[PDB]
């Protein structure tokens, strides 16, 4: 799982 | 036997009225235990004070004031929530009294302080209801210090801010009585607590590919009394305890915590379920509790390769998994406290219930915080889940709206604060 | 006029900060006008706990209550100042605290003895009793300026009071026992420093805690320096070898980083028999901020070893680690090295530093770290009376060649810098052969700030080598930049002319910079006209009063005529400072 | 009198220089004097040979400064800026200011264009309203600089053969003379040309397109060849879009874009860069770094001295 919680880490502008 | 609880206090809107605001997001008592802290999702934080006439006083509001403010992050157009994520007390230094709280990007140093007396006198009017004609004085007064209502003062000391790329989700402060460390998901920074213009970054494990992110810090802590130790623990489930004496960068660990992954209990959910959400020093220091989602793990900390202990939280969840990952409850980050003796911890669960387990006796209670027990002194009757006996309750009845995430232990008495998602119960023992 | 004084009162209960800061800092007014008397029960009473926190308000108050005691009645008084600074002395922040402590030191000096017994002891007693360990960290310091001069009974007593805040429970107070161990010591008895004095020092320097342990190196090293050369081994010695191997990197930087002092305290036997090892150990250490402090005093401490055996010392047992020292992972280490890896040489000799510093000089040189390669260069004056520099110009030309051509433009502008003193060592041939070439290309280079860096390196340059090496050389080669296609090097060129007409001299300026200055007044571009207006006015005083109002006067009436309006105003201003019309 | 003023806007320069901002007063009466000076402007300014034309600077004051360092300090080198001197940045009262002193003082050697973040809705959206209030307590300060935001140009012209603007070319907009004859004294539209030349880009797809900004469309490479065709423009300096190298061409060397904020939004880690045009039109491309800081907060790897 890297989606639901992570989100901002990987999220990036 | 088990302690017999007791319904003492309950703190907040008597509806269902959440608001969204109210929500308690962190509770925390002090070192002394006579002030209990808690901040909401609206950035306020308000402190209780005990009744002091061993001690089973009663708690009124002693303070409140708004700790963080929404705000917008221009330099990535994002808003920044108030929503207060920990309160960490610090030791009494003098007659004030000093906590450090967060929220996902900024810490501050808040000093809370009485007082009682006020100046009174002038020179060129009076007590601010008029005014005095020039040249009429030939007659220096200072002013004088006279007595008034005690009233609760709260400032705010220092600002910690702009360090963290990322949200912070832990602050633990040193048992030096100089520094603390506040980590967020993938950096632990190390501070001091007069210096807010430069802070040492003692732990990195950000990737330089993004792409290839596995692990993020979930919680972090230091030793109740070693000041060169110090946890943190991942979203796989090791806890990495780090010695501050060998190295000036603790990128090295000098011991991982990890159990074996059993083969037997395979699921897709194995890899969210197994996420620590909160670790805590025993008060001893020598035992080490971590919380996911399905259990608790007492680790010795001269024993690396499994727990020592495993209570199991709510077991009638592991056959609810898919339920549970739909409506997201499944990335709920739960919390778990010792006593003062460290012979029974306390973690919550859903439907408003409350976990306690006895290690000496190895005996585990269900309790409820509910409004419909609203009688002083009157004990909790122990809850069972039946997966329908007399006074058991279904599985599939349970709210899980009503989830108990924060919870706190009096550090030397039997009293015990709840949060639920509005209110915050008080409850004693029997005595 | 009794107005000012009164709005100054009143303004200590402003709300405003701003004026309850400026009212703290003229306290010395406000008790003037209200006399002696009023002052000490009035205004004191007043200022003895004060409601509001800011840290600058009270940093100013405490800073004002230490001038008082003539305000307040002279010595006979002045132990009424001790309760508004004893309130300071237990808020929580640091910097009040130090201020308060350090007011109360400076007015306990006004204190006759009997006054020192009967109000300032007590205050200390107080202090260090107290159920706040702030007032606990502020007592600390207050020992040594009220021990000197009291009755034994009492010298007792603080002596007993400062072991119990030595064993404190809370490391600050612990850590301020530690800091203030050593100026304590420095003024009881011998006899009482080694009976009570050393076993607070061992009891401090074995804490369980790192930030307590590092504070017992300051204390060996004051400590040390009072007991004889005889008693250190038994007393003192054992601490420091067990601080030197502490498990805790910090204690260990904190030996490496009081090496020098370390060794003068203890003398050059003990240094030879124990220091050295323990020195070789700290240069070998796994922590790269220990062997960076460790680096920083390898010269000081080879320097002021025995005569008898120093060669030998360095050559047999310091260099082999410097060898290894030269080849660090880290590149503090390595620049902390090579900023003082070069004073060696003196002390070797010129056989020794061919043979074996040379080697490390070389590598060092070749070092892919810019602040390595720099730090060499920068000390080159201890080698170049050694050995000729003649020997090392031909290892160092590829070193500035590679360091002046760099891709990020601030390591040229650092080459840039130490270009007059290489140029002075190198000499005039050297410099005229090979670093000429590298200096004429740095005035065209694309940054501007390396341009105007070189220009001054110009200037230095020419007060170095005198005037007729830049009539010879640079000159010629300044102004042949005046035709080139790109405005910006003009400008350079004109500014080269400005830097260099203060120190060439004025029959150069008048007979060779000039010509060129008035014939760019005819630029099309706009900037190089007003800047030769510039020009103009700055080498003005240069030039002889009749050269001004032969060919500059007409000039800058011309310019004055320009379309521009900057050059206009520039040809104003010029013709206005040099009073040319 | 003139001398009188002129001092004063000299130490208002040096002043600023170190990054410290003016009063109230000095702010509104140099805005004033602005909006004096520029109110005779033209929508296309007319831009003389050699010129340093730069990119975003977005309230970067001390990249500002290393801009400054690489390529000459005013009035010495002849500047072209194109818009967005304020928001994502630290100080962006400082940068404006100095740069508005700077077109006051120098008229004729410094020409300052309008950006897309020169509005009263994106400066109180993006911090610089935020900022200004910070660091004065009222919106005077945030009111007479919008209100000088309307007077600067459009855009500008180098020796009748370089376009220099924020945004890009306009469906709507074909000739200079259509951008002369529209009103720039007003605030940013939502849509328009005058919007349009703030807020386009250009792009790889043939054609216009819909530019996910939310406003301004995106051109193809067949847009600029025909308006510099129809124009007699060898080359569109540009803005306003991020490029980590600092300057890049796009459409067959027919636009560039220039982007003069390194390490952008602190963040991005990008190179800044400026384009030198030499006196025979001669383009040059200078990149630079970041001026070394330390930041307010100073996280670090190497051990402070408090933990030393
Ligand atoms: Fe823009
Ligand atoms: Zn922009």
């Amino acid at each position: 799982y890297s989606a639901k919680p992570y989100a901002h880490i990987l999220s990036v502008p | 036997n088990d302690i017999q609880w007791c319904f003492s206090q309950v703190k907040g809107a008597v509806d269902d009225d959440v608001a969204e605001a109210d929500i308690i997001s962190t509770v925390e008592f002090n070192h002394s235990g006579e002030l209990l802290a808690t901040g909401d999702k609206g950035g306020r934080v308000v402190i209780f004070q005990q009744e002091q006439e061993h001690s089973r006083g009663e708690y009124n509001v002693y303070s409140t004031f708004q700790s963080h403010e929404p705000e917008f992050d221009y330099l990535k157009s994002l808003e920044i929530e108030e929503k207060i994520n920990k309160i960490r007390w610090l030791p009494q230094k003098n007659a004030a009294q000093f906590l450090l709280s967060t929220n996902d990007k900024t810490i501050k140093l808040w000093k809370i302080s009485e007082r009682d007396k006020r100046p009174e006198g002038y020179n060129l009017k009076e007590e601010d209801g008029r005014y005095r004609d020039p040249t009429t004085v030939t007659t220096l007064r200072v002013p004088v210090f006279r007595p008034m209502d005690l009233m609760v003062e709260a400032s705010p000391r220092r600002i910690f801010a702009n360090a963290h790329t990322y949200h912070i989700n832990s602050i633990s402060i040193n048992s030096d009585y100089e520094t603390y460390l506040s980590a967020d998901d993938l950096r632990i920074n190390l501070w001091h607590l007069e210096i807010t213009d430069r802070s040492f970054n003692i732990v990195d494990i950000k990737p330089a590919n993004m792409e290839e992110l596995t692990e993020v810090i979930t919680a972090a802590e230091f030793h109740p009394n070693s000041c060169n130790t110090f946890v943190y623990s991942s979203s796989k489930g090791t806890i990495r305890l780090c010695d501050m004496r060998a190295s000036a960068l603790c990128d090295r660990h000098s011991k991982l915590f990890e159990e074996p992954e059993d083969p037997s209990n395979r699921s897709f959910f194995s890899e969210i379920i197994s996420s620590i959400s909160d670790v805590k020093f025993s008060h001893s220091g020598r035992y080490m509790m971590t919380r996911d989602y399905l259990s608790v793990k007492i680790w010795d900390l001269n024993m690396e390769n499994r727990p020592v202990e495993t209570y199991q939280v709510h077991e009638y969840l592991r056959s609810k998994l898919c339920s549970l990952y739909e409506n997201d409850c499944i990335f709920d980050k739960f919390e778990c406290c010792w006593n003062g003796s460290d012979s029974v911890v306390m973690t919550g669960s859903y439907n408003n219930f409350f976990r306690m387990f006895d290690r000496n006796t190895k005996r585990d209670i269900t309790l409820e915080a509910s409004r419909e027990n609203n009688k002083p002194r009157t004990v909790l009757k122990p809850r069972k889940v039946c997966a329908r006996k007399k006074d058991e309750i279904s599985v599939d009845s349970l709210d899980f709206n009503k989830k108990i995430l924060h919870t706190a232990w009096h550090p030397k008495e039997n009293i015990i604060a709840v949060a639920t998602t509005n209110n915050l119960y008080i409850f004693q023992d029997k005595v | 006029s009794l107005y000012p004084i009164a709005v100054l009162i009143d303004e200590l209960r402003n709300e405003d900060v701003q004026l309850r800061l400026n009212s703290i800092k003229k306290l010395s007014t406000i008790a003037l006008a209200l006399g002696v008397e009023r002052t000490r029960s009035e205004l004191l009473p007043f200022l003895t706990d004060t409601i509001y926190d800011e840290d600058e308000v009270l940093l100013a108050l405490a800073e004002q209550l230490g001038t008082f005691t003539t305000l307040v009645g002279g010595p006979e008084y002045v132990h009424c100042l001790l309760p508004p600074l004893e309130s300071l002395a237990t808020v929580e922040e640091t910097v009040v605290r130090d201020k308060a402590v350090e007011s109360l030191r400076a007015i306990s000096h006004e204190h006759s003895p009997s006054d020192l017994e009967a109000h300032f002891v007590p205050l200390v007693k107080r202090l260090a009793g107290g159920d706040w360990f702030t007032s606990r960290t502020s007592a600390c310091g207050l020992f040594s300026v009220c021990y000197p001069r009291v009755s034994s009974a009492v010298k007792a007593e603080l002596r007993q009071y400062f072991r119990n805040l030595c064993s404190d429970d809370t490391p600050m107070v612990r850590r301020a026992a530690a800091s203030k161990l050593g100026e304590f010591a420095k003024v009881l008895e011998l006899d009482n420093v080694k009976s009570e004095i050393i076993p607070m020092f061992s009891n401090l320097a074995s804490d369980e805690q790192d930030s307590v342990r590092l504070l017992a190196v300051e204390a060996c090293v004051n400590i040390a320096q009072l007991l004889p050369q005889e008693d250190l081994e038994a007393l003192v010695m054992p601490t420091l070898r067990q601080a030197a191997e502490d498990k805790s990197w910090r204690v260990r930087y904190m030996v490496a980083d009081k090496f020098t002092e370390l060794q003068k305290a203890v003398g050059p036997e003990i240094t030879k028999t124990d220091l050295v090892p323990a020195f070789q150990n700290l240069m070998k250490d796994c922590e790269a901020e220990v062997r960076a402090a460790a680096s920083h005093k390898v010269k000081e401490f080879c320097e002021n070893l025995s005569a008898d055996c120093r060669e030998n010392v360095i050559m047999s047992q310091i260099l082999p680690c410097i060898k290894e020292l030269v080849s660090d992972a880290n590149q503090h280490v390595k620049s902390a090295l090579a900023s003082v890896i070069m004073g060696l040489s003196p002390i070797l000799g010129k056989d020794n530093t061919i043979e074996h510093l040379l080697p490390l000089f070389l590598a060092q040189l070749k070092d892919e770290c810019p602040e390595v390669r720099l730090n060499i260069i920068s000390n080159l004056d201890c080698v170049n009376e050694v050995i000729g520099i003649r020997q090392l110009s031909q290892s160092l030309l590829p070193a500035i060649v590679e360091l002046a051509e760099d891709a990020k433009w601030r390591v040229r502008l650092a080459i840039i810098e130490y270009m007059p003193l290489l140029a002075g060592q190198l000499g005039v041939e050297f410099f005229d052969e090979k670093l000429n070439s590298l200096c004429m290309a740095w005035l065209v280079d694309h940054v501007y700030a390396i341009r105007e860096a070189a220009t001054s390196n110009l200037k230095k340059l020419v007060e170095k080598f005198g005037k007729e090496w830049a009539h010879a050389t640079i000159i010629p080669k300044v102004l042949a930049m005046s035709g080139d296609p790109n405005y910006l090097h003009r400008m350079t060129t004109l500014f080269c002319i400005n830097v260099l007409s203060e120190v060439c001299g004025q029959d150069i300026t008048t007979k060779h910079m000039l010509p060129t200055v008035l014939r760019m007044a005819g630029d099309p571009v706009a900037n190089v006209r007003f800047n030769v207006a510039k020009s103009l006015q700055k080498i003005g005083p240069i030039l002889d009063n009749s050269t001004l109002q032969s060919e500059v006067k007409p000039i800058l009436e011309k310019l004055t005529q320009d379309q521009d309006v900057d050059v206009k105003y520039f040809a104003q201003e010029a013709l206005t400072v040099l009073s040319l019309a | 009198d003139e001398k009188v003023f002129t001092k004063e806007l000299d130490q208002w320069i040096e002043q600023l220089n170190e990054c410290k901002q003016l009063s109230e007063s000095q702010v509104k009466s140099l805005c004033e004097k602005a909006k004096e000076i520029l109110t005779k402007e033209s929508n296309v300014q007319e831009v003389r040979c050699p010129v340093t034309v730069c990119g975003d600077v977005h309230g970067q004051f001390h990249d500002l400064m290393e801009l400054f360092r690489i390529g000459g300090k005013s009035p010495d080198t002849n500047y072209l800026f194109m818009g967005d001197y304020v928001d994502r940045g630290y100080y962006s009262v400082e940068t404006v200011t100095l740069l508005v002193a700077l077109k006051v003082r120098y008229r004729e050697r410094i020409t300052i264009l309008r950006g897309n973040h020169e509005s009263r809705q994106i400066t109180q959206v993006y911090g610089f309203y935020d900022e200004c209030l910070r660091k004065y307590g009222n919106a005077n300060v945030w009111k007479y600089f919008t209100d000088l935001f309307d007077y600067l140009p459009l855009t500008a012209l180098v020796d009748g053969q370089i376009f220099c603007l924020h945004g890009g070319l306009s469906p709507s907009i074909d000739t200079l003379d259509h951008i002369r004859a529209l009103d720039r004294l007003q605030e940013v539209p939502h849509e328009g040309p005058m919007c349009d030349l703030l807020w386009s880009d250009p792009d790889d797809r043939g054609g216009w397109g819909i530019s996910p900004r939310g406003a301004g469309y995106t051109f193809g490479q067949d847009i600029s060849e025909t308006f510099n065709h129809a124009n007699g423009l060898t080359l569109v300096s540009r803005a306003h879009q991020l490029v980590m190298e600092g300057y890049n061409w796009c459409h067959d060397r027919n636009v560039v874009t220039i982007f003069s904020a390194p390490n952008y939004c602190y963040r991005c880690g990008n190179q800044a860069a400026i384009m030198e045009l030499d006196d025979t039109l001669k383009y040059s491309f200078l990149q630079f770094d970041p001026a070394p800081r330390r930041g307010e907060p100073h996280v670090t790897r190497r051990t402070p001295d408090y933990f030393l």
